Parts: structure tokens; C-alpha cells; sequence
């Protein structure tokens, strides 16, 4: 090792020095300092070269670093900890894939054997957002009713809704409500809704539809507007529309009408709805009126409407018809 | 978090794994967490938990807040509580033994809501509030993570699930904790068939086996609708399977409860991922977030990370790091403000560096000081005031290596430029403050010298492969300048570093032995130089090849397999030449001084008296011009830490003291001429001694020279007193009392 | 292990699939209708 250094430290000091020893160094160093860098040990290169030689420098690092991680890979301290990582896994899998292992096809074909021999001898979600245990609005909380004990088809015995309407026959069709009464709800009946169609042609209208649509209920997205109206008729609808909202040229389809889910629907009294949609994109008497709730705009999508399934059955039959 | 598990009977397995989990979750974030008050079972479990954690920190940290909410009517001693003036310190009475109603406060806790509605016998009415309370904090302000744990329970746990899961604050429930846990558990199919009264019934009175005989029809019912309420809502809840060994802690519930929420929600894909990534980085769960948010689909920028990601490098975080760059964080847009630097050595972690930097703080240019000293004096310094050239890779990997993390360290080289430069800096500065390490920390300093150890093998791997590809291209970059990391080069760096298994390398070796033959060429042996240096002419006359004539001939072959004055003088300048030119020279120097210090020595100086004097003042001219080409007495104390040169000051001086002595008149003074000349050439004579076998290296020298010094003494010491009294015996006896 | 896995699995149901076919079939049917020889005496040479 030292001699290296020795070596060093040598060929350090005399690359100096000039020539002509002390005896004449006298002379030397004096016609030097009458008279007024290196480029062996610290260089100064230019900009044009270093960028190719880092470079190059860089892509041999990359080089033996690869090969670095490659022969790490090869010894046996690596190899070990690769099997038990695989016989791990290998058990693992083994244990749930024997967990996975005809006892039923085995019955099936006895039956077989014997139907066989006798011949030859002869030859879905119920309304569960009126389960909701907390009726809104009221000091009430309902009876609480199962899955099994939706319909009215099957009878649980200690079942005991307490009547509560407000104080301003029937069944509750595909699912028993927990509560008794008119409720909130008006009538001690069936009060139907009605909806007017409200549609526009959106941007790019091959295969679009917009809508105006208003979000004054401070709640979840943009539902179109509407109210529910005098039941049996299409002129009370359009008077509807002028109330809430002459047109002669227009039409009604695509008829959405029966039972919709509430969380007021009670045993005997429940809502149900007529939900219509169909609509250039111009619609110039749809136009005419500027519509005041300042939240409603033009709804361009039909993202499922974030609302209940009639919305998102609107939504989806504007999707499918157009 | 909120944890919502009187009468539970956990194992003890599943009560540590659960105390250990909870406390590393607790410590993590600075995070709230929310239980019901009472001292029966579970919340006194974690009331003693926390009161443990807040024990083991010694109070210098977080002091994690604990507020519950408990039911007025069911608490023991309240009207020791019921005064009407405030701010008054109140004793409250545990004693262990309340009525089988009134439970107790956990006194572990810190803060009490107590809600009163004025029923005064019943549990249950108080929580209708307190799931109302988690959507406030959830609606405080990007929105707050919550998420409730549920343990063994009952019928209160069951409730409060339901309150909780009706507000979108969705909740983990843990395996194998008995009760009510471990039916959620088993119900993990079926959600039409499974939700009857039958299994149900068979599954509790599997379960909760002693109280099963306190079941009525109606409870039984309200259960049973609670459950397919619960169960008909599966991206909100989880079931958790046991914490094990297998890389499974309550950690990994709170985060896929979290994803798992925030992947089917309205709007979370726009702003909750932020708060997500800080919340996963601080757990260091690498594989969770590698296969859950770094998916193909996400296709964020790489700017947005940068917050993250720092968070990772200020903790020591390695593999997180790694996956951080794979995924797109790239070091050059990291480092733009200063401002970041500034912060990131701001909150460097405790070591010996830090340690020895406040020192000279009683600033990032501030740094560039413990740098330069640390490191040899002799470059530039770096890390000027104001953007001296930026380039982040130099300034991440001096920061990494400078702070120790070494797994860290290996990531801050990898994505450098210039990279044999930054090896054999980062071994520099290791091993500097190795020996500079005064405080005996022996297993961090032997850490760093293996950590030295392995750059010195990192550089030579990487000059070997380069030489090894290219010859001339290897020679070109030994001798580079380097614009980064200050004014130094490759070689005077390991020189100075003594790094003794670089510079025995054969490349460097080559080039030294092409430095040191010079002009000449480097194939002849060393006798014919000599005989070229005994006649003066026979360099026309003998072999003697050059660098010139050696290329020539070598540069023609290569192209067709392809397809006077001057000549001496450049034999003049070589550094062998001149080395035995000056050896003989001086040599020549030793025998005048010693034929004059005996026979020519009158009183008034002879002839060759002035030849000697003459060869003095051109050694203390020659003397000036080293000096004078390598502030200025900075340049003077750089000088004078060789030992070469302090043995020629030395000599020089005597010198000239013992010249002016020599022009007196006194006898005494004359002689103390000759003695201080004759001292004078025994220190030229150890000088040209230690012209072979010594080095310029002063450090372990003076070591050398301590502890020799020191048995030296000590040997004499132990000789000094059995010499004084055996001497002092044999005066006893042999002489009488008179002396 | 490596040797029994590759010995059991060449141990490893088209035959069953065919006979549940038939019966699928038959049945349809149906409902719309409603040794070592003498080996001493082959040895080549006579005696
Ligand atoms: N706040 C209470 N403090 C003290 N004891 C209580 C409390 N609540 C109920 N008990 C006692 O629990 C025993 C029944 O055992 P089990 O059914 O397995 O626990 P649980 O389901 O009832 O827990 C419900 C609470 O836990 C959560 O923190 C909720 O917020 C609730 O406040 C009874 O004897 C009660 O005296
Ligand atoms: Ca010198």
C-alpha cells in the first residue's frame, strides 16, 4: 500500500520544480522571476466535451449496476428467502384451493335412476325506503319490519303498526310500511304525482339529452321540475306547466306511472307517480320562459340523476330512446 | 377514530395485539378519539391504554385527547358535580363498588360530555347525540377521515353501528371478539337468504350463550331488521380478520375502511386522495398504497406528490421513497425553492453532525462552513446565498450521507450525475468525521467506516468498468475538474481521502507511471536512464524511446490494419531526470557541508565557506518559489502542514542562527556556532533519511508520535524508581548514619 | 412431490358428460314415445 503513496507523494512534488539543481537553481529561479496554470493533474475541460463524457459515465454506472443487482441475485443467501417466500405461497394456495373441493350430482343422478324407473312403471328488494325506522319530520319511529314480512302475502304474527296521521280500506302494495294512516301524505289513499317532460338536445345531440333542471331543494343533484297534480286530464298537466311554470304542438310517451318509493308511504296510504320524457335543440316555447326558483341550470348528462329509482329510470329511458 | 365495542371476555393474545395497534395509531397522527365515558370494561381498556402511551412520552409531545360522552342520569356521584359556580376543581369517588345501575367515570380520560335528558335509569338515550357529533367534525374542514371500531358488544354496539352507518362515517369491525363482532363476522354471504329470524336466532344462541335466556320477541325482531339494514349496505362496512403476524394491524383496517368508502363515493376522487396518501405515508404500509392508489387508472401530475413525498424523506421512509420515484416524483422539479432545502435541513433528525453544527450557529450558506471543514480546505466552497452551480442530486445525496441513513444514502447516489466525484466525497467526509468522532459512539463509528467502506467499493467498481471499456476516455476523466461539488478532482481527492484500495488500481497506477516518466517513454528500465544520466551525449546515442516517435509508429499501424535543442531539453523536463539530478545534487551538498564543518572552518570563512553559503541561499530561494506558486498566510499554514517542508524551515533556521553566531567574536560563542552547524547537518542527513521512508501525511505522526512518547515515559518512569531506590538501599548499607 | 404431482396428475370426465347427454336425450325419447381359447392346440409345432 504505501508504495503507492510514497510513489505519489513523489511524483507530486518534482513535476514542479524545473530543472538546473540549487547550484544553478540560483541562476534558475532567478531568471524566472525577471522573466514574470498546469494541464497534467487539474485540467479545465470545455462545455462541449463534459456533457457527452458525463454521459457516457452515467451509462457505464447504469451498466454495472445491473450486473451488481443480477450476480446479488445469484447467491445462496438470496435463494433461500426466494424458496420460502414461494413454498409459502405454494401452501397457502394449497390449503384454499383444497378448501374449494359432488355429493349433489350424486343425488341428482339416484333421482335420475328412479324418476326413471317411475316413468317406467307409468309406461329482489322491496320498498325499503319505506322501512326507514325514523318517519321524517315526527317524534314517530316505526315498527320494524323484515325482508320476510315485506308482502302482504305472508302473515307475521305480532305485528301491531301503530296508526299516526298528522292532523292537518287500503294495503301498502309490495311492502308492508310499519305505520298506519294518511300521514304527511294528504289523502288516505294512492296521491299521485305527475311529471312534465322536460328534455332539450344537448351539445354533440347525436345521442344527447339535456334538461333544465332545478336544484332549489337543497339537496342531492339536479331533478326536472314538476308537481303533483289532479289525477284522470293531460290539460291539467299543461295548466300544471303554466302554474308551476300558448303551446299546441306537443305530445306525451314514455309513461313511467305507478308505485314509487317513499319514506312516507304507510299502509294505507302511499304516492304513486306518471313520469314522462320526450322532447333541433331549440324548442323556442320552452325558451320563451325564463325559469325562477337562482339553482337550476341545463343538465347535459344522465349519470343515473343521484336520485331515486324513478330518477334513474328517466335518466335510463332518455339513454336507451336517444 | 371512535371506538364503540360491560361484559367481554377477550383472550389475552387479541387484548395485547389490539393495546400495541391502538397506541401506534395513536402516536402516528395527532388524532382524536371518542368512547362513551363509562368505566365498565372496554373504555377503561382503553383509558388504560392511552394512560400508558401518555406515560411512555413523558408528556413532550401530542397529549392525545380522549373525549367521551356519557349519559347524566347513569353516572354515580354527580351531585358532587351539581354546583352551580364553575371553574371549580371537583373530586370524583371510583371506589369500585357503585349499584349494579350507576357506573363510574374512567378517570383515564380527559374530556366529559355528559348528555341529560332527565330519564335517569336508562343507557340508551344518550347516543342519538353522539353520532350527530361525529358529522360535525366530519363536516369540519378536503373533509375529515372518521371511522368508529367495534369490539365484543351487545345490544348498544348495535344501535350505535346503525346511528353511525345511516351517516356515512363508515366503521370497522374486528374478528374473533365474541359477541356481536363475530356475527357481523359470520354473516359475510347471502344478503337476501341469509337475513331471516331462524339463522339469526341459531347464530345468538350460538354465541352470546350465558344471556340468551334475556331474549324477547320484539328485541328479537328490532335486531333482526337492524341487521339487514346494517348488512344491505356492504361498501361502507368491513369485516376485519384477526391482527397476526402474516403483516396485519388495525392500521390496514383504517385504511382499506377509508378506500373502501372512498371508492364508491359522490366526490372523493377530487380531493380525498390528498389527505389519504399523508395519512398512508405516516404508517409506512408500502404495499397498501402501491396496490390501491398507485393504479394505471389514476393518471395523476407529478408536481402534487411533492408535498407527500417530503414527509417520506423527513422520516426515514426508504422503500416508500423508491416507490414514490418509480411512480413519477423526479428529484430535478423537487428542489426548485430553496425555501424547501432551508425546511429540510430545518428538521434534520438528532446526530453527531447537528450535534457539532449548532456549536458553530452560536441557513443553508451557513452549512457550506461544517462542509469545507469536514472536507479539506483546499476546494471551493459550495451552496452560495443565492441562485455555485444547483444541480438537486449532489445537494440530496450530501444531505443523506451527511445524515446517515444509509438505505436512504444508496437512493441519494443512485439518481446523481458525476458519480465517481460524489463517491469518493461521501467516503471523504466519512472518514473525516470517523477520526473526528471524540464522543466514543463505538458502533456508529464503526457503521460509518463500513459505510466508507462500501463507497470506496461502489467508486473503484464503477472506474474498473470504465477503464476497462475505454483506456484514454478513463485517463481523460481522472484528471477532470469538476463543476459540482466545488473546485476538486478525482485523484487529489483520493489522495488527500487515502483511499488506499483506489489508487492501487492498475488505470491509476498506469497514469502515475505515465506522469512520472514524462516525455521519455514508459517501457525502458530504470538503469539505462541512469546510463543516460551518466553521459550527456548518449542520449543521441542510445535507445532511449520517446513519447513521440512511440505514438508515430503506433498511430500509423493502426490506420493500415484500418484500411537538436528541443529533443534534449524535453529530456531535460522530466521529473525522473530531475530527480536524480537533485538526489546527486544534494548529495554533493552533504559532502562540502561536512568537509567544511571539520577542515576549512578558520575564523573568518574560507573559500568553499562561501560555496556552502551559497547552496543555503539557493535552497531558501528555491524554498520561496515553492511556496511562491504552491489569503496569503492561509497559503502559509497550508504551507507548513507538510513534513517536508517543517524540516526545512527547521533547517533553515538553524541555519541562520548558527551564521549569526558565526560572525561574533567570543571564543564561547564560536564553539556554539560549530554545535548548532553540526546539530544543523545531522537534521539535513534525517531530512534526505526521510526523503524515501516518511510521507508528507502529519496526523498519524503526531499520533505515532503521542503514544511512543507515552511508553517511552512511562517505561523510563517505572525505571526512574527502581533505580533511585535500589540506589538509595545500597547507600543504606553501605555507609554509616553519617553522610 | 415433484415426481407423485406429475404421476397423479396423468391419473386425471367427457365419458360422464356423454352419458348425462343421453339421458337428456333418452329421456326426451321416451316422453314423446309417452376368455382364453383352446391355446395348446395353437402351438406351432406338432409334436
Ligand atoms: N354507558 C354505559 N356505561 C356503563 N355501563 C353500560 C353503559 N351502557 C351499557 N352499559 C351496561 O352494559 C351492560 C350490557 O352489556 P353489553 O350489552 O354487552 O354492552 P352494551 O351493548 O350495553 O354497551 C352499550 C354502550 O357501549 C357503547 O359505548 C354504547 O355507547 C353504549 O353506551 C349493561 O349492564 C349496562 O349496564
Ligand atoms: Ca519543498
Amino acid at each position: 500500500t504505501i508504495w503507492k503513496f510514497q510513489r505519489y507523494e513523489l511524483i507530486k512534488e518534482y513535476h514542479s520544480r524545473p530543472a538546473l539543481p540549487p547550484p544553478f537553481i540560483l541562476l534558475s529561479h532567478l531568471i524566472l522571476f525577471i522573466r514574470g496554470r498546469h494541464k497534467n493533474f487539474r485540467q479545465e475541460l470545455e462545455q462541449t466535451e463534459e456533457e457527452e463524457l458525463l454521459s457516457w459515465e452515467a451509462y457505464m454506472k447504469d451498466n454495472y449496476l445491473a450486473s451488481t443487482r443480477q450476480d446479488e441475485s445469484q447467491s445462496v443467501e438470496h435463494r433461500i428467502h426466494d424458496t420460502a417466500e414461494k413454498v409459502g405461497a405454494m401452501s397457502e394456495l394449497l390449503e384454499r384451493e383444497q378448501e374449494m373441493v359432488x355429493x349433489x350430482x350424486x343425488x341428482x343422478x339416484x333421482x335420475x335412476x328412479x324418476x326413471x324407473x317411475x316413468x317406467x312403471x307409468x309406461x329482489e328488494a322491496p320498498h325499503m325506503f319505506a322501512r326507514q325506522l325514523q318517519y321524517p319530520d315526527s317524534t314517530v319511529r316505526r315498527f320494524p319490519v323484515p325482508e320476510e314480512k315485506v308482502s302482504w302475502e305472508v302473515n307475521f304474527s305480532p305485528y301491531q303498526p301503530p296508526v299516526y296521521n298528522q292532523q292537518d280500506k287500503h294495503r301498502n302494495p309490495g311492502g308492508r310500511t310499519g305505520i298506519r294512516g294518511k300521514g304527511a301524505l294528504n289523502t288516505l289513499g294512492p296521491n299521485h304525482i305527475l311529471h312534465p317532460i322536460f328534455t332539450r338536445w344537448r351539445d354533440a345531440e347525436h345521442k344527447v339529452l339535456e334538461f333544465l333542471a332545478v336544484w332549489e331543494d337543497a339537496e342531492k343533484r339536479w331533478a326536472l321540475l314538476g308537481g303533483p297534480a289532479q289525477p284522470d286530464l293531460a290539460q291539467v298537466l299543461e295548466r300544471i306547466l303554466g302554474k308551476k311554470l300558448k303551446t299546441l304542438l306537443k305530445a306525451g310517451e314514455e309513461v313511467y306511472k305507478g308505485y314509487v318509493d317513499d319514506s312516507r308511504n304507510t299502509d294505507n296510504a302511499w304516492v304513486e307517480t306518471s313520469i314522462i320524457t320526450l322532447h333541433t335543440p331549440l324548442m323556442a316555447d320552452l325558451n320563451h320562459m325564463v325559469e325562477s326558483s337562482q339553482p337550476l341550470q341545463w343538465r347535459e348528462v344522465s349519470s343515473d340523476a343521484c336520485r331515486c329509482s324513478y330518477q334513474r329510470e328517466a335518466l335510463r329511458q332518455i339513454a336507451h330512446h336517444h | 377514530i371512535s371506538v364503540t365495542g360491560k361484559n367481554f371476555y377477550i383472550k389475552t393474545h387479541l387484548k395485547d395485539k389490539f393495546r400495541r395497534g391502538l397506541i401506534k395509531v395513536a402516536q402516528t397522527t395527532g388524532a382524536w378519539i371518542l368512547t362513551g365515558g363509562t368505566h365498565a370494561g372496554v373504555m377503561k381498556h382503553v383509558g388504560m391504554a392511552v394512560r400508558d402511551y401518555t406515560l411512555s412520552s413523558g408528556s413532550m409531545e401530542g397529549q392525545i385527547v380522549v373525549i367521551g360522552v356519557a349519559p347524566w342520569g347513569v353516572i354515580h356521584n354527580r351531585s358532587t358535580l351539581i354546583h352551580p359556580e364553575g371553574r371549580f376543581p371537583a373530586y370524583y369517588s371510583l371506589d369500585e363498588q357503585g349499584q349494579g345501575r350507576l357506573s363510574c367515570l374512567d378517570i383515564n380520560h380527559t374530556h366529559f360530555l355528559l348528555v341529560d335528558d332527565g330519564t335517569q335509569g336508562h343507557y340508551g338515550v344518550e347516543i342519538e347525540l353522539r353520532a350527530r357529533l361525529e358529522k360535525l367534525i366530519s363536516k369540519l374542514s378536503v373533509t375529515i377521515p372518521v371511522v368508529c371500531v367495534v369490539l365484543d358488544g351487545g345490544p348498544g354496539t348495535l344501535n350505535t353501528i346503525y346511528n353511525s352507518m345511516l351517516n356515512h362515517t363508515p366503521c370497522v369491525v374486528l374478528e374473533g371478539s365474541g359477541r356481536l363482532a363475530d356475527v357481523i363476522a359470520h354473516v359475510a354471504s347471502v344478503p337476501v337468504s341469509k337475513v331471516t329470524m331462524a339463522l339469526i336466532n341459531r347464530l345468538l344462541k350460538r354465541f352470546f350463550m350465558q344471556e340468551y335466556k334475556n331474549f324477547t320477541e320484539l328485541q328479537i325482531i328490532e335486531w333482526t331488521k337492524k341487521i339487514q339494514d346494517i348488512l344491505r349496505m356492504p361498501h361502507l362496512l368491513t369485516v376485519f380478520r384477526i391482527d397476526e403476524d402474516k403483516n396485519y394491524d388495525v392500521d390496514v383496517a383504517i385504511l382499506q375502511a377509508l378506500l373502501k368508502a372512498s371508492r364508491s363515493d359522490e366526490h372523493a376522487g377530487r380531493h380525498c386522495w390528498e389527505r389519504q396518501l399523508e395519512l398512508a405515508v405516516a404508517w409506512n404500509r408500502v404495499d397498501i398504497a402501491e396496490s390501491e392508489i398507485f393504479t394505471e387508472e389514476s393518471q395523476w401530475t407529478s408536481s402534487d406528490l411533492h408535498p407527500a413525498m417530503f414527509s417520506a424523506l423527513v422520516g426515514d421512509k426508504p422503500e416508500f421513497v423508491r416507490l414514490l420515484l418509480e411512480n413519477g416524483v423526479c428529484v430535478r422539479e423537487f428542489l426548485e425553492r430553496e425555501e424547501t432545502l432551508c425546511e429540510l435541513y430545518s428538521h434534520l433528525p438528532s446526530c453527531f453532525f447537528l450535534r457539532k453544527l449548532a456549536k458553530r450557529v452560536q441557513c443553508l450558506s451557513h452549512v457550506s462552513e461544517e462542509v469545507r471543514h469536514l472536507l479539506g480546505s483546499f476546494t471551493q466552497p459550495l451552496y452560495i446565498a443565492s441562485r455555485t452551480v444547483w444541480d438537486p442530486g449532489r445537494d440530496l445525496f450530501l444531505w443523506a450521507v451527511v445524515q446517515n441513513n444509509r438505505e436512504l444514502a444508496e437512493i441519494g447516489w443512485e439518481q446523481c450525475r458525476d458519480c465517481i466525484a460524489a463517491a469518493l466525497a461521501a467516503s471523504k467526509i466519512l472518514r473525516k468525521l470517523a477520526q473526528e468522532s471524540g464522543e466514543d459512539d463505538s458502533e456508529e463509528a464503526t457503521e460509518m467506516l463500513e459505510l466508507a467502506n462500501h463507497y470506496e467499493k461502489q467508486a473503484i467498481g464503477v472506474f474498473s468498468e470504465c477503464h476497462s471499456w475505454d483506456a484514454q476516455r478513463a485517463q481523460k476523466l481522472l484528471i477532470r475538474i469538476s463543476p459540482s461539488w466545488g473546485r476538486s478532482t478525482c485523484l487529489w481527492l483520493a489522495l488527500e481521502a487515502h483511499d488506499k484500495s483506489f489508487i492501487a488500481h492498475s488505470g491509476v497506477q498506469a497514469l502515475l507511471t505515465q506522469i512520472w516518466c514524462g516525455e521519455l517513454s514508459v517501457d525502458n528500465p530504470h538503469w539505462k536512464v541512469l546510463l543516460c544520466m551518466i553521459f550527456f551525449p548518449l542520449i543521441y546515442t542510445g535507445f532511449l524511446t520517446f513519447r513521440r516517435d512511440e505514438d508515430i509508429q503506433r498511430q500509423a499501424e493502426r490506420t493500415e490494419q484500418q484500411k537538436c535543442s528541443s529533443r534534449l531539453m524535453s529530456f531535460l523536463k522530466s521529473p525522473q531526470v530531475k530527480f536524480y539530478w537533485n538526489i546527486a545534487s544534494y548529495f554533493g551538498f552533504l559532502w562540502l557541508f561536512a568537509v567544511v564543518l571539520m577542515i576549512d572552518f578558520q575564523t573568518s570563512p574560507s573559500w568553499r565557506e562561501l560555496l556552502l553559503y551559497v547552496w543555503l541561499t539557493s535552497l531558501v530561494c528555491e524554498e520561496i518559489r515553492q511556496l511562491y506558486h504552491d489569503g496569503f498566510r492561509r497559503k502559509a499554514k497550508m504551507y507548513i502542514k507538510d513534513l517536508w517542508n517543517i524540516l526545512d524551515v527547521l533547517s533553515i533556521v538553524l541555519f541562520i542562527a548558527g551564521l549569526i553566531c558565526r560572525l561574533q567574536a567570543s571564543d564561547t560563542v564560536f564553539y556554539i556556532g560549530k554545535v548548532i552547524l553540526c546539530i544543523d547537518f545531522i537534521i539535513f542527513c534525517l531530512r534526505l533519511m526521510a526523503i524515501f521512508s516518511i510521507s508528507r501525511t502529519l496526523g498519524p505522526k503526531i499520533i505515532i508520535v503521542r503514544r511512543m512518547m507515552l511508553d517511552l515515559f512511562f517505561f523510563m518512569f517505572l525505571l526512574s524508581i527502581w533505580v533511585v531506590a535500589y540506589g538509595v538501599a545500597k547507600q543504606g548499607i553501605l555507609i554509616e548514619n553519617e553522610e
